[PDB]
């Protein structure tokens, strides 16, 4: 199955502060029909997850702009341009390009 | 788009 | 508002069967496909499967083929997660989810006894 390996796992920062997170496949995530379905999930404190990119690089409904996802293949990258208080918590990211649907161990974002 | 873009 | 709304925490003995709901909100569960996904505080999240419930089709991630059954009803536009022998490692967070993993439960919290 395909392997996602997030760095890093843990990641301690300032607020207003930059992040930056990698999400590596085992495989290309470039479906034979011309999409990457690479997608980034938040899950808050106590609080269920959530889609906030998806297709690499487009935002999901309500995500702020801060967030920027980009890639291709088998790197991908996301980058905040400056750490709130709402945006800490676990990143995730997963691939449905091959199924099974695979999940990265996640990224802890935290003050 | 069932998957809502999200999988193939 | 979109809701995916579970059904209660439940607390089972090992050996038992539970059976997990969740009805959505705001939206037809037959134009989208529903997921499960399991998570544990170590060992993260677990694709469960995911069921069309437009006709029925399911596909599971092999890891669960054996232990869980992924159900639906259009009528009461409820998706379903059955369970069966729940061991000590049963014990994890349920949730539900739309297509694409968009929007997800508040998850059902399983503890095996």
């Amino acid at each position: 199955d395909v392997v996602m390996t997030q760095t890093p796992l843990t990641l301690s920062v300032t607020i207003g502060q930059p992040a930056s997170i990698s999400c590596k496949s085992s495989q290309s995530l470039l479906h034979s029909n011309g999409k990457t379905y690479l997608n980034w999930l938040l899950q808050r404190p106590g609080q269920s997850p959530k889609r906030l990119i998806y297709l690499v690089s487009k935002l999901d409904s309500g995500v702020p702009d801060r967030f920027t996802g980009s890639g291709s293949g088998t790197d991908f990258t996301l980058k905040i341009s400056s750490v709130e208080a709402e945006d800490l918590g676990v990143y995730y990211c997963w691939q449905g390009t091959h199924f099974p649907i695979t999940f990265g161990s996640g990224t802890k974002l935290e003050i | 788009n069932k998957e809502n873009c999200g999988a193939a | 508002q979109v809701r995916l709304q579970q059904s209660g925490a439940e607390l089972v003995k090992p050996g038992a069967s539970v059976k997990l709901s969740c009805t959505a909100s705001g939206f037809n569960i037959k134009d989208d496909y529903m997921h499960w996904v399991k998570q544990r505080p170590e060992q993260g999240l677990e694709w469960i499967g995911r069921i069309d419930p437009a006709n029925g089709n399911t596909q599971y991630a092999p890891k669960f083929q054996d232990k869980a059954t992924i159900t639906a009803d259009t009528s009461s536009n409820t998706a379903y997660l059955q369970l069966t022998s729940l061991t000590s490692e049963d014990t994890a967070v349920y949730y539900c989810a739309r297509g694409g993993l968009l929007r997800w439960g508040q998850g059902t919290s399983v503890t095996v006894s």
